[PDB]
């Protein structure tokens, strides 16, 4: 009586149940694991807070309306302030982590709409100015708020044009990245497990984000007659196999 | 190898063509799941689509130019093209760039070919064979100031001398600092409020300096350098969506404003053929 | 001293030749490789992942909407969409498949075309997708369409339908770039019965459509893509 | 025959002949069998 | 006559290639080698010998005094010295380590920083040395400093203290030449308790400081040093 | 609720030492279960014994 | 393959792979053990 459909994920002191899942994606078919010695470089023993950092943090909720263009969060940024995960983050020189991402959106059998939930490794954004204008730090570190693709261009911020993925590629091809759809008629959640993907064994958690999670409405939300025209979307994310190394004074970052 | 097996009528409870794309999978459906097929063999291996093959041919990565002329009274050799210099990079020209950016991280050895041809714009006489010197000036090492500085001694820095009209060829191991080169980097060099964003900060690989060894003749001679790059021993990770809009800058993803629609509009209906 | 003779071609530079060269950095030790998920070995590996087709090409500036094929409730017998199968051009051209095919001169193989339905769960519909092999015109009505490769799709719990365009061909390779002799057919879709919405519901519903290549597929003779060009070298 | 001492100086590599699209085409956590229902 | 083809690169002179050549002096017999103590095989052998760092760089012309770090009796909580760790520049630059690092482009490894105390034997002191890994600012007070790599040094019979800056890094190599992304941290030193001089004694005492590389160390990609240049050829 | 409705609730247990949470952000950092209302009508949350002292008074 | 008769004409030598810093780092007459007191 197991269905692909019902699932439970327990991680730390927190549990999620979905009764309307559509399997789960594990990026590149690899599950998060700690850093092996053969791959290690820094000689420091690392710190593995385990259950105090590897639990589920639910970010603040978004509201899908008929005019929504899509939202974008960066990792580990989105979690920069969650509990002890965040403290560890500002206090060590280097850290590394994988995540379980669970995006939630329920409706009824009269609604229609379909969101794309995708994880993009190394999502370098484009400046809407063109040329070689850079995208300032603050703009690519929105924190739990994430970036709202239907917000206005700002100065020093990225471009927010959806048919171009914020980088000069077409929305249609985002499907080459680990992703899952939430089609109100099928699905009510999306779950993706992200292994740590980098060109170095461990890195800085503040100067470099290693994935952007993106939720994009593709088939517009259509509510039943005289229904309220909107649904909330909630994102809950859990660091998994986290390791921190090179402890010290506590980083100070712009803004 | 069979490309298609033989398959006949079906009346089952087992439907391989109904799936749920919401899952993120592309189910491996074949012609024989939905029509009646006959056996056929592949006769093919997919040899020429190997990434080593795809990135393994020489591509032009840079065209520069230097001239041989009397430096007498020149206050700025660099500025007179008495010796140009190139900030090594692999995204200045776009044919090869779009190919590499199909991947996120890439690792390979490089084979460089350098072709140098001469031009004599101002009606001339006898051209004495010019010899070009190509130095590798990695970051931290004195960079040439005049076309005949102590720098050109290049006692510790690899340099090649070849003749204009000829070609020079040598191969450099993968010089990246990390395990792969980042084709993309969503980071900064530090948490500064105004530091540049992108890979520009990861791309540091220094520059390469060219000059003519010959002193000047009576006329002036323009030498134009073309650098070709071939990846050998390629390793590529994490495929990405291909580049759709035009490029504007080395190292940023930025596209131009008021660009044009990249998807061709139908001449007719959705229903049109 | 061993006697030699040099042949025609000596001194040429062929960008496609593969030989040994002296290393400029004798004895240098590259950084160790660490493990990174996601390694690609063949472009054939990636063109089997499906991506969305902007089938609804009828707009005037690129929009998220050209990915949506609309469906109308209560129409009978009528046609949902049509397209030829020049995978290197037209709707296909910006898709990952289209985009890679363009790096090669010839292609052969089967294509997988699937449609995922997004209408309310309490609605229902039966569509017919038809592949018309080279030699006939794009079908003009379902009767015409239904006599070639087709699948009646019944919209249900299982949200997507995967249609295969089996390789139908005399010549074993076709050019990517639109050739006549080498042309592959048409793909059309019609109401089999009709879309029906539940009460309290209204308007258009949309289908999303994807394209990917079957394991069947072959691409050969690499060349340059018409999809990218430039007028001056970029700088930093 | 390599005439040179360093590995970078050798010619192009030889075909992976690796090929495994499943990391890209089927990264699902619970295995899907073709023919069995997608969602149970 | 055997048929050949010449490739691109024929006739080039690459200063780094390694091939055979005819000897100009056929059959000549070199002088026998005799034994000489001191043979060096690797530059890695010598950068492990420690040499003095002109830490006290604050003078205006080079002097023996910039090797001396002064210490004041009776100060509490305060800071003895500070420096960043750009081994290819600044204090490090003229040291043997600094001087060799400059012949290479990349370095990786642990550094050994030691301090030898020279105050009267009847005095006493407790100092804290702190290494701050990349990512934070140079510490501004001991509280800040003590939260990173540190050693409380107790001045005793044993005159020197050897602090190691363990390799703390994401990227496995850093440039010698000052790079940001690639930067290595800061090194600071503060009074842990304070220097105390015996009676009949007065003034400043000094610490000498050395730097050498751990056996850990790697240097790669040789290049030319910014530390030497010239304007005309020398003559006899 | 009617069978054709849907809802997702979070239940949170806050162990001794902090105040009753004032908003979900605060609540979600302690023991919690996201409950998805479905066919299966009930959700069972456990308040695991979190305690220094091994017994507490009822009163 | 050497094509030439004299030894000077051969290519570069091959890595010492000797490496022993102790003549430079520890030329002390009585052996010092790390961990034992420097001066007894
Ligand atoms: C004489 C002589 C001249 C030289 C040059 C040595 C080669 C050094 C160049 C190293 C390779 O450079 C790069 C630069 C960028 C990238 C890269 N940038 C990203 C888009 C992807 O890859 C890769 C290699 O050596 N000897």
């Amino acid at each position: 009586g197991y269905s692909d459909r019902v699932q439970q994920i327990t991680l730390g002191n927190s549990t999620i149940t979905t009764q309307e899942a559509a399997n789960a994606v594990v990026c590149y078919a690899e599950w998060p694991e700690y850093l092996p010695d053969v791959d290690a470089s820094d000689v420091n023993k690392t710190s593995k807070p385990d259950t105090s950092v590897c639990r589920f943090y639910t970010l603040d909720s978004k509201t899908w309306t008929t005019g929504s263009k899509g939202w974008c969060w960066k990792l580990p940024d989105a979690l920069k302030d969650m509990g002890v995960f965040g403290q560890n983050m500002f206090f060590h020189s280097l850290g590394r982590s994988g995540y379980t991402v669970h995006v939630q959106c329920n409706a009824t059998k009269f609604h229609s709409g379909c969101l794309l939930v995708v994880v993009i490794p190394e999502h370098q954004l484009a400046s809407h100015e063109g040329g070689n204008v850079s995208v300032k730090y603050t703009f690519t570190h929105p924190g739990e708020r994430g970036i709202d693709l239907s917000s206005a261009n700002e100065v020093g911020g990225p471009v927010k044009d959806v048919l171009y993925n914020m980088n000069g590629t077409l929305l249609g091809n985002l499907l080459i990245f680990p992703h899952q759809f939430i089609n109100l008629r099928t699905n009510n959640t999306a779950t993706i497990v992200i292994p740590y993907i980098n060109s170095v064994p461990i890195d800085s958690m503040t100067r470099h984000n290693n994935v952007s999670l993106m939720v994009i409405p593709i088939a517009p939300l259509t509510v039943p007659t005289g229904a309220t025209p909107s649904l909330p979307i909630t994102v809950t994310i859990a660091p998994m196999c986290t390791e921190f190394s090179g402890i010290r004074s506590k980083s100070i970052v712009p803004q | 190898t069979v490309a298609s097996i033989s398959s006949g009528p079906k009346h089952t409870q087992k439907v391989p063509i109904l799936t749920a794309n919401e899952t993120g999978a592309t189910m491996p459906v074949l012609p024989s799941d939905s029509i009646e097929t006959r056996t056929t063999y592949m006769h093919f291996n997919g040899s020429e689509t190997d990434v080593e093959c795809f990135l393994g041919r020489a591509a032009c990565v840079h065209v520069t130019e230097i001239q041989n002329k009397d430096a007498t009274g020149i206050d700025n050799h660099r500025e007179a093209k008495l010796f140009n210099d190139w900030k090594i990079n692999l995204s200045s020209l776009v044919q090869l760039r779009k190919k590499l950016e199909l991947f996120t991280y890439v690792r390979f050895d490089s084979e460089y070919t350098i072709l140098a041809t001469a031009s004599q714009p101002d009606s001339a006489n006898y051209s004495s064979n010019l010899v070009v010197q190509a130095m590798y000036v990695p970051p931290g090492a004195p960079n040439p100031k005049e076309w005949d500085d102590y720098t050109w001694q290049s006692a510790s820095n690899p340099s090649v001398f070849f003749k204009v009209g000829d070609t020079s060829r040598f191969s450099v191991p993968y010089v990246g600092l990390a395990s792969a080169y980042n084709c993309f980097y969503d980071g900064y060099s530090h948490d500064d409020a105004e530091t540049q964003y992108g890979i520009t900060v990861l791309s540091h690989m220094g520059s390469m300096a060219f000059r003519i060894v010959n002193e000047h003749d009576e006329h002036k001679t323009l030498v134009k350098i073309r650098v070709y790059h071939r990846a050998k021993h390629v390793e590529a990770w994490i495929p990405r969506a291909p580049r759709a809009l035009p490029y504007t800058s080395i190292g940023r993803t930025n596209y131009p404003k008021n660009t044009e629609p990249v998807i061709k509009k139908r001449k007719g209906d959705i229903k049109s053929y | 001293g061993l006697p030699t003779t040099t042949l025609p071609g000596s001194g040429q530079f062929l960008t496609t030749d593969d030989r040994q060269s002296p290393s400029a950095l004798p004895n240098y030790e590259p950084t160790p490789r660490i493990h990174i998920p996601g390694k690609v070995h063949n472009l054939l590996e990636i063109i089997q992942v499906d991506t969305l087709i902007p089938m609804n090409n009828t707009h005037t500036k690129d929009e998220v909407n050209s990915y949506l094929i609309p469906l109308n409730a209560n129409r009978q017998n009528e046609q949902v969409f049509g397209t030829n199968l020049f995978i290197g051009d037209g709707v296909f051209k910006t898709t990952l498949l289209g985009e890679i095919v363009q790096y090669y001169t010839h292609w052969s193989g089967s294509l997988r075309f699937s449609l995922m339905y997004t209408g309310p769960a309490l609605s229902s519909a039966k569509l017919i997708l038809a592949y018309t092999p080279p030699g006939a015109r794009g079908p003009q009505d379902r009767r015409e369409a239904m006599l070639g490769t087709h699948v009646v799709w019944d919209i249900g719990l299982q949200s997507t339908i995967v249609m295969t365009i089996p390789w139908t061909s005399g010549v074993q390779f076709r050019y990517t770039d639109p050739d006549t002799y080498t042309s592959a057919g048409f793909l059309s879709c019609w109401y089999q019965t009709s879309l029906i919405l539940p009460p309290e519901t209204t308007g258009q519903v949309y289908l999303l459509s994807f394209i990917s290549a079957c394991p069947d597929f072959k691409l050969r003779l690499m060349k340059d893509t018409q999809t990218i060009s430039q007028t001056v070298a970029l700088t930093e | 025959i390599n005439y040179y001492k360093d590995a970078a100086s050798t010619s192009s590599a030889g075909q992976s002949l690796s090929m495994d699209p499943s990391k890209f085409t089927e990264p699902v956590k619970d295995l899907m069998l073709k023919g069995a229902p997608a969602l149970n």
